[PDB]
């Protein structure tokens, strides 16, 4: 997910209102690339997209959360680097790159819950089984929905159908 | 490059910036022929180096200007 990690950061930095609560729900651990995780953390600390800041003010606020010259320069870089997609397609593009990341993370949680359920019986473990299976249904259903959403990222200028 | 007179250090920065601008164009062209959806990891990798080149080029432009006493 390295490409959508970079695009997700650019989206949060340039269009925090579009990036929105999904972005803010993305975990730092899901940013496998260490310099990207450090930018993700700085954005979280700066208040996330909900801080309702944008533009130069937002970028400064994020840079204020880091003492790394490398992280600081990367915030500036990702704050101005073009997201290469048509303006009308930007909201679905942003949702799409965030969905890529979420999907991957949900996959891990789904696998974990399934491994727990395989050790349990729906008869002997009654209510507990219902509770954990209900958790699985919620993620599996959402994962399926994201797989459809993740399609907004196909609108990238360098992707051709 | 401190053991060089400024005008020589400057021409070498100028040489580098000109060449790198052309290489940056080469790399951008390559990226235009690759999908970040079908080849996300390769595309990201190459894009990362494009961006590093661009940043170094900007720094060489500033060094050449400084060393060559541009106004």
């Amino acid at each position: 997910t390295l490409w959508p990690q970079r695009e997700a950061l650019k989206s949060a930095l340039q269009y925090p209102a579009l990036a929105g609560p999904v972005f803010d729900a993305l975990t730092v651990e899901g940013f496998t690339h260490p310099e990207y995780a450090a930018v993700r953390a700085a954005i979280d600390t700066a208040g996330g997209t909900s801080a309702g800041l944008s533009g130069a003010q937002w970028l400064d606020m994020v840079r204020q959360q880091t003492t790394s010259t490398v992280t600081s320069a990367l915030i500036s870089e990702l704050g101005v680097e073009a997201i290469q997609v048509d303006d009308d397609k930007l909201p679905r593009y942003i949702a799409g790159v965030l969905a890529r990341l979420q999907e991957v993370w949900l996959g891990r949680q789904i696998a974990e819950v399934k491994s727990k359920l395989q050790r349990m019986s729906p008869i002997e473990q009654g209510d507990e089984y219902h509770a954990l299976f209900g958790d699985l249904v919620a993620m599996e259903a959402y994962r399926r929905s994201l797989l459809e959403q993740a399609s907004g990222d196909d609108l990238h200028h360098h992707h051709h159908h | 490059d401190d053991k060089l007179p400024r005008y020589i250090a400057g021409v070498l920065a100028r040489l580098q910036e000109v060449w790198l601008g052309r290489q940056i164009a080469e790399v951008k062209s390559k990226l235009q022929r690759m999908s970040p959806i079908e080849q996300g990891d390769e595309y990201h990798a190459l894009f990362g180096d494009l961006v590093a080149m661009e940043a170094y080029r900007r720094s060489l432009l500033e060094q050449a200007s400084g060393d060559d006493l541009h106004h």
